[PDB]
């Protein structure tokens, strides 16, 4: 379950921080991320905060709602 | 006249039974969800149910299979204890897999059999189940808390709960089986207190004495007599015309007012001075019985007569003309007590042994009406532990298993019931799932593991799904007697199949 | 099935809907009601709180807002249209929390949850007044009275609630003190001013002609007999047929009764009182003109209210007829005054009762019959913003401020809790600060802007400050006299904790056939 | 274009796969009702059969999860044979059982998950069900004789199935202590009739050059040969083609002419009796072949002319790099002899005595092209079966051992896991109800009768579909292989957690 399990670790996130103690990722009884041994870069995290924050900053610019009713060929 | 055909009369059956079942299979189990009944079609009100009795009759049945199993579900509750929400949720529970089975194409007999052998097979594996828990007395007295601790609670009361649990185990021990509405009778008035129940030593009774009748009877011998006057006593020298022109209207009102002196001399002459009768009479002729001396009290119930007519020798029976037909009950002083804020003539001389009179007080009606109905189940129950002190794990505990055992039969035994003995199964298995996700725990997790746990020989961990979670039953307390599960089962896989047998429906 | 999702999506869409409408509440705002109705009358409406108990609905789901008003009044008798609106803020909560796959029975319990956690943080932040001192009940009760419709008759009404209140007290901080002690009787005459506070028992009734006792001493009468006399209950052979046979049985009626009056003031009456219900015309029609002969009070067709009074207060009983002698099990008592005040009225007042040591009235006065509606609904909040402290004592912020102020505090201990049960309580966090929002929206035109703004205003001044809602600028709003009691907020969130939580449950249609 | 969200592509991939499972549920097993073929877009012209393999070759599906049903049934014609009709109907009820669990409220990685754990419960008990049988040579022949049976029926051929069962059993036979089919020559051949069929212990080219050249040749003495003659491999002794002249269309013809007869000479002086080529062998190098004493025979297959060098001991030329530096095959004889109405060239005396053809005679092409393959699917199950000589009880047996496994499993279980083992038992167990409706005889009474006995424990009781009742399996008429079924239950469950997993369908069409 998607609520049960984020439950969980962020029991865990109160409990103690920087955390090597994620959500299962090889499908597995116990949750940690050091015993599911996915690890990413820093800088790769950190460049998805980026990105997605990104493209809210590139639909707002311009005000032109306006189309011909060329907006997507 | 209407034909309802083959594969239609089916369907009716399966949907109807379906649509009442999911109201009762709320409020069953550990606390989940319950049921608040909307009524807008007698009348425009809501209502707070828990009780599977309120919520099954108050809605009416206009589906014919429906209309069955409602009636046999009502009179189990009132023998057996909690089997309005026991009897009609499986019920409705085996007709689901009814459907599945029908479009499949197995014949209505091939499922009738497979569900009544594996109903035999429950039966027997909750036998095993099952292992005493009354081997001492006092041993005796913590069994029954555990199976009174479960009924009361997921239903609604405030703290009547934990007074009831105690109430009902003490009832039912002293008297040992039987009715136990003989051992307790419930008076049921509103008080100060906001829902507490105590136990009465005595028996009282609401009603203000007024008047020149005295507030203080010293030295009661009680009259009892069940008939009295209603409010006028007609006699030989009672019968008499007085009324035909509209002046005469006024007098023969004044008449009515003499054939009330009439009613006293003939107490007066027994020289028993505490009359009872039944039912109640006006302010103003109270005058005339506290005048002579022989004092009527009126409004008077027959469950607390009869209280003391146990432990005095006395005799509740109608006939007086004479103190001599009819034998005297005893009690000192019938002294005005307030208790509550409410002003109440209460009857003190003899206290308990075969019977005590309890008082309840809330500040509402609707919480006394839903307190008897939540005990009465429950002194049920506990009424069926004394002759067999076997008690067995549920929750939801007892159910899998002897699912587990219907599932390794239902491989082996049978020729073509194979598919119909799985089917009676998994739907004992299906309450366990609803009151899962009510809970905050995974249905299909929790049916799937444990089973094979409890089954190996691990009976006393069950389901706690007031939580979500595993938990020990005896030490946690939701265990309910052997007794009660047994006959609730049986009811419930005759009930769907009678209706599953139905498959044509004619209407003329 | 596909009946327990439909009901409980479309039922609290149909309540939130109302509730949306509803809030309008505190200042002007919306625009008026000329209300044709289903029944074809011309009804007019003004008031939040007087509109939500005459509320007449059909909805099931929409009937839990009129009765969680009433409830309110009876603890409170403050918030009575406050407690709805933040029940609507729940219902909003309800919807978000379904899509995202969170079950109902779940979102119930979060409601017990957010309770236990909001009630305790504003005993936190309350400033904790006594309720038996007067100088802050003093201040109290002038931020009610100056929140109605009165700003001048206010002078003579916060001294008068401090008083009435303190005859009725009990020391502690349990509950105590109600409606059922405090005696609300409205009489025509007198004026604001004259209003009178009689520590004991005063009934409201109607006493034929002027030209009774005014003095002391008086045995109370609760009696529940009809006479004996010819034509009543008494033989008499004398059978008309004639106005003249007719007089003759009358006049013989009546005069019988001239003597029974005596023995009735033999026992000291000069109150009595009839019962409400007849056994056949209770004492005649002739008898109370007699009485009123003796020096002797009367009411038949007495109201209900009396009869609880009477018994419970001064330990009244019923006593047996006339010509057998009354049965002296009456209480005491030593006043029989005929109210008359500026040409009007008619009143008993019991002065020398016994008491339990509660009890007591408040008299209502108004030349005219609108003047007096003006002085009752100003006094009833002042009487019952005094007895919210003795039922559970302190003050926060008013106007439904420590909703808003609550939410930021709340939001923390959530996250911390980290439960299931701590997204639903987040949300309702967010869903209280809508409150002053919803309620200007509706109004006009132009909407988002400001609706915005104002959750900015109360949130950045942190944990102690934010937005006044009954003078607005960022100030201070713990202590500044913009107030209410403890009771009234935590009762609010108590009863809409309740109520919404029932919508939940439900599975299934139901309609009982 | 459209973005399928995982409900909704569920669905569609539900259907494409059902609608698959019906057609081949009709087709199973030797009583199994046949299909019907319809030629679609071109034409409407029709064909019966009873192979679920053709259902889908024909007959194409533009569902995206059917197409995956397709690319897997291609795997198991070829490296298993049989099964290509048992697998695809079983993978259909794997996700017909899923259908249940998605809408519950249980995601698609719940039901894979589990469904892996049972696979491999499923294999332990194919190893139970599974006992050895064909060790020695007179228990080896009762060992092929079921397998090969089975399959002709649930391919089509059932008529004349029992002759060809004899031939296919003894070719594999002779082998010994190998699992060859590179020297079992299969040969479908116009000629001969239906009853009629023929082992030649040795090797057999059915190709033919008439009475008017050399066939009678004892000691033989082989080349092998890949000999262009206007193909015109290398080694040329003609001419590069100019146009310099009106006359010069007279020069070309003549150039072709001497290198003809050049490479008959290089051919020659080898010193042999026989020569073979791959290639044609134009007019004028025929005649000059049956002057020099040499047989000639043309027109030779790729396979067949590879296959031949091995057995006999020669080696082959190799676009004709040889011509005079390549080692001889030789046999004892070479006969001319009538089999059938038909000229045919026996080699006999084969130096690898391993080495049979199997030549199959037909009156009706209809059968004679349909038999070719499903005996193809049969030696291709022979073969395996040496590798591991051992049978399991087939007839819906094993389907209810490997179903009941998984069932012990699933009770154990209360986690995730434990949902799908429900799920996978009863699709185990779905096989044999369908082959209940081929016998014709109703499912309900049998399928329980056969679950009760592996429950106790038995594998000597399966479904008889050809007696209608639940009857013994000794090894009997109507047994599968271990070997086909080990493939057949792997790629179901397969192919069915990638239909599962592929939820994220778009179609850009």
């Amino acid at each position: 379950n998607p609520i049960q399990t984020m439950t969980e670790v962020r029991a865990r996130q109160v409990k103690e921080m920087n955390p090597a103690l994620g959500i299962d990722c090889l499908h597995k009884g116990t949750n940690d991320m050091k015993q599911q041994h996915v690890i990413e870069t820093l800088i790769g995290k950190k460049q998805q905060i980026s990105l997605a924050t990104q493209m809210v900053r590139m639909i707002l610019k311009i005000d032109d709602i306006r189309k011909p009713g060329e907006s997507e060929e | 006249a209407d034909e309802e055909r083959a594969e239609t009369a089916r369907l009716t059956s399966f949907i109807g039974a379906i649509a009442i079942g999911d109201l009762v299979k709320s409020t069953l189990g550990p606390k989940g969800m319950d049921k608040i009944l909307l009524s807008s079609g007698r009348d425009a009100s809501l209502m707070v149910t828990n009780d599977g009795a309120t919520i099954l009759k108050n809605i009416g049945v206009d589906n014919p299979a429906a209309k069955v199993l409602v009636d046999m579900s009502r009179v189990q509750d009132d023998e057996v204890g909690d089997g309005t929400t026991s009897v009609t949720v499986l019920a409705a529970e085996l007709l689901r897999e009814a459907e599945s089975l029908i479009a499949k194409k197995i014949h209505p007999q091939t499922i009738i059999a497979g569900w009544r052998e594996a109903t035999k097979a429950a039966r027997e594996a909750l036998l095993s189940s099952a292992v005493d828990h009354g081997s001492d007395e006092v041993k005796f007295r913590q069994d029954l808390m555990n199976i009174a601790g479960t009924t009361l609670s997921s239903k609604l009361l405030t703290h009547h709960k934990d007074h009831f649990t105690k109430l009902a185990v003490e009832a039912v021990l002293r008297l040992k089986g039987s009715g136990n509405l003989e051992a307790i009778h419930i008076i049921k008035k509103l008080g100060g207190s906001l829902a507490d129940s105590y136990l009465d030593e005595g028996f009282l009774l609401d009603k203000k004495i007024g008047v020149n009748q005295p507030k203080r009877i010293e030295n009661a011998k009680i009259l009892i007599a069940n008939t009295g006057m209603d409010t006028d006593k007609i006699k030989i020298f009672g019968s008499r015309v007085r009324v035909d022109s509209t002046a005469k209207v006024a007098e023969i009102e004044h008449a009515e007012k003499e054939k009330m002196k009439e009613k006293v001399e003939r107490i007066l002459k027994h020289g028993i001075n505490c009359f009872i009768n039944r039912q109640l009479i006006y302010n103003y002729p109270e005058q005339l019985f506290g005048a002579a001396g022989v004092m009527a009290i009126e409004h008077a119930d027959f469950a607390g007569v009869e209280r003391l007519a146990l432990v005095t020798g006395g005799e509740i029976a109608s006939t007086f003309d004479h103190p001599e037909l009819v034998k005297l009950g005893s009690c000192k002083l019938i002294e005005e007590v307030m208790i509550g804020e409410d002003k109440l003539i209460h009857f003190s001389g003899v206290a308990l042994g075969e019977a005590c009179t309890i008082v309840l007080r809330g500040a509402t009606q609707q919480i006394l009406d839903e307190a008897e109905r939540s005990l009465h189940d429950a002194l049920c129950v506990l009424a069926q532990t004394v002759k067999d002190s076997r008690t067995v794990y549920g929750g939801g505990c007892s159910e899998m298993l002897m699912a587990h055992a219907v599932t390794q039969l239902a491989n082996r035994t049978p020729g073509k019931e194979a598919v119909a003995m799985e089917s009676y199964a998994k739907a004992l298995r299906m309450l366990p799932t609803i009151i899962a996700d009510n809970a905050g725990y995974d249905s299909a997790d929790l049916v799937a593991q444990l089973r094979a746990a409890h089954s190996e020989g691990n009976t006393t961990a069950g389901l706690d799904m007031r939580e979500g979670t595993i938990g020990d039953m005896a030490i946690l307390g939701i265990t309910e007697s052997f007794q009660v599960k047994r006959q609730v089962l049986l009811s419930a896989a005759e009930a769907a199949e009678v209706i599953l047998r139905v498959d044509n429906i004619i209407k003329a | 099935r596909d009946k327990p999702a439909q009901i409980r999506f479309s039922n609290i869409s149909a309540a939130k809907a109302v509730a949306d409408a509803i809030r309008t509440s505190l200042g002007p705002k919306g625009m008026d009601k000329m209300i044709q109705d289903g029944k074809g009358d011309v009804t007019i409406t003004n008031d939040g709180a007087t509109i939500l108990k005459q509320m007449q609905v059909l909805h099931p789901a929409a009937r839990m807002l009129v009765e969680l008003s009433k409830a309110q009044d009876i603890e409170a008798g403050d918030g009575t249209t406050s407690v709805v609106i933040i029940a609507g803020s729940l219902l909003d909560s309800c919807t978000k929390l379904l899509q995202k796959g969170i079950h109902p029975t779940i979102i119930s319990e979060s409601f017990q949850k957010a309770l236990e956690k909001g009630i305790e943080i504003l005993t936190d932040m309350s400033r904790p007044v006594e309720l038996s001192d007067r100088e802050t009940l003093l201040n109290s009760a002038t931020t009610s009275l100056n929140s109605k419709v009165v700003s001048q008759y206010s002078s003579l009404l916060s001294p008068m609630s401090v008083n009435a209140v303190m005859k009725v007290i009990d020391p502690a901080t349990a509950t105590s003190v109600d409606l059922r002690d405090i005696k609300i009787v409205k009489k025509l005459g007198g004026t604001i001013d004259d209003c009178e506070l009689v520590e004991g028992l005063v009934l409201t009734q109607k006493v034929s002609n002027s030209g009774i006792t005014r003095v002391e001493k008086a045995k109370i009468g609760l009696i529940q007999f009809c006479l004996s006399a010819p034509k009543t209950d008494m033989d008499n052979q004398i059978v008309v047929s004639d106005y003249a046979q007719m007089d003759r049985v009358l006049r013989e009626e009546r005069a019988y009764i001239l003597n029974l009056v005596k023995q009735i003031k033999k026992t000291g009456c000069n109150v009595l009182l009839i019962q409400k219900s007849i056994l056949r015309d209770a004492l005649s029609d002739l008898a109370l003109h007699f009485l009123n002969k003796m020096k002797i009070m009367v009411i038949k067709d007495i109201e209900r209210e009396d009869i609880e009074f009477i018994c419970k207060t001064i330990g009244t009983k019923p006593v047996a007829h006339i010509d057998q002698f009354t049965a002296d099990m009456l209480g005491s008592a030593e006043l029989a005054e005929e109210v008359n005040l500026n040409g009007s009225g008619k009143l008993l007042k019991i002065t020398g009762c016994a008491s339990p040591g509660k009890t007591v009235t408040i008299v209502v006065r108004g030349s005219n019959k609108l003047v007096i509606e003006e002085a009752e609904r100003s006094i009833h909040d002042a009487l019952c913003v005094i007895r919210c402290l003795v039922k559970k004592r302190a003050l926060i912020a008013g106007g439904g401020a420590p909703e808003i102020e609550l939410a930021l505090r709340l939001t923390e201990y959530s996250r911390t809790l980290s439960g299931m049960e701590s997204y639903c309580v987040r949300a309702f966090a967010d869903a209280m600060e809508v409150i002053p929002s919803t309620l200007a929206e509706n109004a006009g035109l132009n909407p988002i802007s400001t609706v915005t703004e104002l959750r900015n205003r109360h949130a950045q001044g942190e944990k102690t400050a934010g937005i006044n809602v009954r003078k607005g600028g960022i100030s201070n709003i713990l202590e500044e006299l913009v107030v209410q009691p403890l009771l009234v907020s935590v009762s609010a969130l108590t009863l809409a904790t309740e109520t919404v939580r029932s919508i939940l449950k439900i599975d299934d249609v139901v309609n009982t056939r």
